[PDB]
């Protein structure tokens, strides 16, 4: 009983978070370049320092 | 030496313009180049018009 009502609570849960898998895709993808462009600009400082 | 005078400052005052005109196409084109700096770098990625 106990258990049941747990997946039960989880399941409304699962479905609405696992709504938001695809905005994760773009945001991931996106802040990526964020990744990339500071270690090309870190390079480029380093290089203009050098 | 006073038909020299007038003569040299004909050129001079060729020079002169050449020169007032010459530094505005220029200081015009490092502006633009400015401009090029604030926008592409990053802004032009991120402004990518998403």
């Amino acid at each position: 009983w106990q258990s049941a009502r747990e997946l039960l609570r989880d399941w409304p849960s699962q479905r609405h978070l696992a709504d938001r898998v695809q905005p994760l895709r773009m945001r991931l993808s996106e802040l990526e370049q964020r990744l990339n462009n500071q270690q090309n600009a870190e390079r480029l400082l380093s290089e203009f320092c050098k | 030496l006073r038909q020299r005078h007038t003569e040299l400052e004909r050129e001079v005052s060729r020079f002169e313009d050449q020169t007032q005109q010459q530094r505005q196409q220029y200081a015009q084109a490092k502006e633009s180049l400015t401009t090029l700096n604030r926008l592409i770098p990053q802004v032009t990625l991120l402004l990518d018009e998403t």
